[PDB]
RNA sequence: GUGAGGUUUU
RNA sequence: GAGCAAACCGGAUUAGAUACCCGGGUAGUCCACGCCCUAAACGAUGCGCGCUAGGUCUCUGGGUCUCCUGGGGGCCGAAGCUAA
RNA sequence: UAAACUCCUGAACCCGGGACGAAACCCCCGACGAGGGGACUGACGGUACCGGGGUAAUAGCGCCGGCCAACUCCGUGCCAGCAGCCGCGGUAAUACGGAGGGCGCGAGCGUUACCCGGAUUCACUGGGCGUAAAGGGCGUGUAGGCGGCCUGGGGCGUCCCAUGUGAA
């Protein structure tokens, strides 16, 4: 219920290529090829410079549209992000990366956030028997995560460890492919958690 | 100024007042319109705009504006009031919410539909 | 190898007999994100000369911004006419909180975190000259220690 | 009258630094004596001594500046940028151990008045004292 | 911990009692200025030794009247009639503001 | 040392 | 109460003079009295003290009068101030 | 990629099970105390929840000249209207009504009334008084606010330490 509809529409208005479909994104058919312009019948208009409100608005979209967590679901996350003691623009990224959408997706149990959100949402992916139908769970550091025992032999999970048959994901997590589980070890940093988002011009907009 | 004058005299409060004279701090208030004669606007614009002098329940009688593409009002009509101001009229500082049982909204209205108070336009 | 972002375009006018003319004055902020920053105010009747001439007017001056922990070293209160710009330091990762013109200058000089506020007037020319006058007062600890040798 | 001779002495400082005097005078006092080893301690002014002009106890003030650098306003930059007295008679100012202002983040300094003599910001944070905030050079 | 506060005698015109105001210092809670205010604390004098124009010490006790609570314990000094003028000239400055 | 019967706003 | 001069009476001007110009002319302007409470009562700058380049024209006290030592009245002008 | 289509999970729906909240009061042994043991009780509720089977199955609101994110056509020709301000509509209206598109939020979205900040627009931090509003027409003088140098006392104001206390 966070957003239902055209999702590759947001890439053409966003600019830089976004990964939110999986098999369509990594293939050369992500609709960024041959259609660079933003949607609508205006599209390739004159090269008008976006305003300084509009640039940080599109930066709100490059922090918000990919993660999918909405705005009223997002101001509170920035609020305890500012309440934590440290660099808030670096703690906030891993703080959103402590949720069962992108912890499970960075573990690779899904091909996109719309498979991690839904397959966690039905209640399959469990935290040690305590099955969670709810991707808003804050993942503790060092949490081991496995799929359901009935979900170990589905027609979609077998296509959801296919690319990650032993993929060397970065040091903010670990995984066991032959045990079909993982372990989110510690919170990810700013740069080695490499996603196309800028840090500096975000707290400036959210403090206004 | 000086600190002794700040102790003796003291700073003053700005004492702003209510721009709308509707009593009891009311966002909305029930009223009865009397005469719906028109008022000509100010210098830059000219339009035979719709304006009804509406007496309230708090003993007042004010000058109100009718928004939208026409209206459905009579002389003994119960007109709920909103407030605000109309810029290019000399006495009007009230608006009328279309959607109350004596002020129904104007048909063919589906863009500012909740603002002008009509239900969903039924498909055919 | 600078960035050279123009931020203000003003259309001025003077009265000639029969019909008033035009003179375009832009406002170009130039920088390279490593402390070098310049300001230019041009005079040209048409727009790309108003941006280019103010560009070279931003290029023939240069002032170095000292950067301690990626940001400005100390707070300042500077009055340029009626505009009273006040800058303050911040923690790392706090944010570049500024008005329109320090939002248009400090992101060209390269300040990571700034908490500033002006008082009095709202003229962007006086906030610009108040900003370029303001950052010249920025000193580190070392250039005060080697100044104070008593 | 000389209602504020201490602010008059700080006006000798901030007035002499703008017009670039080598030496200037101030009428002597034991508290004006007590101000000056902070400035000579951190290098604001050079020294001070009890002098006598026309049978009057006075005090010399020896300013210093920077080098004559090239550019507009070729007169050298001052040690203080200025001084504003906080302890006014119209509004007395008293601070605690935690009511210590951040005097230009650690660049300038404020002079306080404690019961154990005249004492400053950093050794007020280290010693843990409090008193009447005299002035604040920055 | 009954408070022992110093006052000054400005009037003993009524028998078996003294009219004593107490000066005190407190900063303003917003502007921060040490200003001197006063408030009269009527005290009982059973010995009739404290004359007009004294500087007395005040201890609270059990009340005998409306608007009496305190009594006189001791005199610190005496004789300074100039402060009694510093009240009473304000008593003869109120008549110049009327109809 | 010297000058105005004197004007109205489209 | 000499002159001037509100109000007012006549001459020219103009559609119009009750105005600018002219002829007289009324309190008033002048003196002592008790009052009245006002302004462009202005330098459109409250009082007092201390510091901070000078040049230039005069008043005034003293000397060692060539120039200096105090105060006061104008112009330009360093730093500084102001939106100028 | 929006739709239909191949595949999957299947919210709703149905079947079965059933809770912490409850062990005390009450008796027995024991020296009527101390200590140990035994017995009754659920409105919520056949609910939250568990084990299965099982249907792809709701979406709208406000805005689009600048402030502030987002534009083409048709009709209206100072009329109908928008409107928080600047202000538009006089046959190309990017400001009106409609169609499409886009923007922001999402089971929520606009509007109203009040309060704060914005507003340093009561300035204690954080404003002025020659010309923007402002120095009383001027002086004496009451109260008050203050106040030259040096030495000594008081520790009242001021500062520091421990404690009571600032409940929940
Ligand atoms: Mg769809
Ligand atoms: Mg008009
Ligand atoms: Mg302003
Ligand atoms: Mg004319
Ligand atoms: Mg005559
Ligand atoms: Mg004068
Ligand atoms: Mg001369
Ligand atoms: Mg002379
Ligand atoms: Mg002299
Ligand atoms: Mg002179
Ligand atoms: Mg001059
Ligand atoms: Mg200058
Ligand atoms: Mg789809
Ligand atoms: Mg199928
Ligand atoms: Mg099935
Ligand atoms: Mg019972
Ligand atoms: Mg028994
Ligand atoms: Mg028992
Ligand atoms: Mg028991
Ligand atoms: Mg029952
Ligand atoms: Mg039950
Ligand atoms: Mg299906
Ligand atoms: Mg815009
Ligand atoms: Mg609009
Ligand atoms: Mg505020
Ligand atoms: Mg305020
Ligand atoms: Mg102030
Ligand atoms: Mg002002
Ligand atoms: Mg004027
Ligand atoms: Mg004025
Ligand atoms: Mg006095
Ligand atoms: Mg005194
Ligand atoms: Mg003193
Ligand atoms: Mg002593
Ligand atoms: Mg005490
Ligand atoms: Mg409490
Ligand atoms: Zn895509």
């Amino acid at each position: 219920g966070r957003y239902i509809g055209p999702v590759c529409r947001l890439c053409r208005r966003e600019g830089v290529k976004l990964y939110l479909k999986g098999e369509r994104c990594y293939s050369p058919k992500c609709a960024m090829e041959r259609r660079p312009y933003p949607p609508g019948q205006h599209g390739q208009k004159r090269a008008r410079r976006p305003s300084d409100y509009a640039v940080r608005l599109r930066e709100k979209q490059k922090l918000r549209r990919i993660y999918g967590i909405s705005e009223r679901q997002f101001r509170n996350l920035f609020e305890e992000a500012s309440k934590k003691k440290g660099v808030t623009g670096s703690v906030f990224l891993g703080l959103l990366e402590s949720r069962l959408d992108n912890v499970v997706y960075r573990l690779g149990f899904a091909v996109s956030r719309r498979q991690a959100r839904q397959l966690v949402r039905h209640g399959h992916i469990t935290v040690n028997g305590r099955r969670v139908d709810l991707p808003s769970y804050r993942v503790r550091p060092g949490d081991e995560i496995a799929v359901a025992e009935k979900s170990r032999n589905l027609e979609l999970i077998r296509q959801n460890l296919e690319a990650m048959k032993g993929r060397k994901v970065g040091p903010w997590l670990s995984l066991d492919v032959e045990g079909m589980k993982g372990k989110f070890l510690r919170l990810p940093d700013r740069e080695d958690l490499a996603l196309p988002v800028n840090e500096q011009l975000v707290i400036e907009f959210y403090s206004r | 100024p000086t600190i002794n004058q700040l102790v003796r005299k003291g700073r003053e409060k700005v004492r702003k007042k209510s721009k709308v004279p509707a009593l009891k701090g009311a966002p909305f208030r029930r009223g009865v319109c009397t005469v719906v004669r028109t008022v000509t606007p100010k210098k830059p614009n000219s339009a035979l705009r719709k304006v009804a002098k509406v007496r309230l329940t708090s003993g007042y009688e004010v000058t109100a504006y009718i928004p939208g593409e026409g209206h459905n009002l009579q002389e003994h009509s119960v007109v709920l009031i909103r407030g605000g101001r109309v810029k290019d009229l000399p006495g009007v500082r009230y608006h009328i919410v279309r959607g109350v049982y004596d002020a129904a909204g104007v048909k063919d209205r589906k863009k500012s539909r909740s603002k002008y108070g009509t239900k969903k336009p039924k498909e055919a | 190898d600078f960035e050279e972002k123009m931020i203000l375009i003003r259309r001025t006018a003077r009265m000639q007999a029969g019909g008033r003319r035009f003179r375009f004055g832009a406002l170009v902020v130039v920088g390279d994100r490593q402390g070098r920053v310049g300001l230019g105010f041009g005079k040209a009747p048409e727009v790309p000369l108003a941006v280019q001439k103010a560009g070279y007017y931003a290029r023939r001056n240069m002032v170095e911004v000292p950067l301690q922990n990626g940001t400005i070293p100390h707070e300042i209160e500077v009055e340029f006419g009626a505009s009273k710009i006040v800058l303050k330091p911040a923690a790392p990762g706090t944010g570049v909180i500024a008005g329109a013109v320090p939002r248009a200058i400090l992101e060209l000089a390269g300040v990571t975190d700034i908490l500033t506020k002006e008082l009095g007037s709202r003229n962007p020319i006086n906030i610009a000259y108040a900003t370029m006058e303001a950052l010249r007062q920025l000193r580190t600890k070392a250039d005060v220690e080697r100044l104070r040798k008593g | 009258m000389l209602t504020d001779p201490i602010a008059d002495m700080l006006t000798r400082i901030r007035n002499a630094t703008r017009v670039y005097k080598e030496s200037t005078d101030v009428p002597a006092s034991r508290f004006k004596e007590e101000i000056l080893r902070i400035l000579a301690r951190e290098g604001f002014i050079k020294g001070y001594e009890r002098v006598d002009v026309d049978g009057k106890p006075y005090l010399r003030v020896y300013l210093k500046y920077g080098p004559r650098r090239q550019g507009p306003d070729p007169r050298p930059e001052q040690v203080i940028h200025h001084i504003r007295r906080i302890s006014k008679p119209g509004r007395r100012v008293y601070v605690g151990v935690k009511e210590i202002p951040r005097v230009r983040r650690g660049l300038g300094i404020a002079i306080l008045s404690t019961s154990k003599g005249v004492l400053t910001d950093r050794e007020a944070r280290k010693l843990g004292v409090g008193g009447e905030l005299i002035c604040e050079v920055w | 911990p009954k408070k022992v506060l110093t006052g000054v005698v400005v009037s003993d015109k009524m028998q078996k009692t003294v009219t004593v105001l107490v000066e005190r210092q407190f900063p303003h809670p917003l502007y921060g200025k040490v200003i001197k205010r006063s408030k009269k604390y009527l005290a009982h004098d059973p010995e009739e030794k404290y004359k007009l124009g004294d500087v007395v010490e005040i201890i609270e006790s059990r009340p005998i009247s409306k608007r009496k609570r305190f009594r006189v314990l001791r005199l610190v000094e005496s004789g300074r009639m100039d402060l009694v003028e510093k009240y009473l000239i304000r008593r003869q400055n109120y008549e110049s503001l009327s109809k």
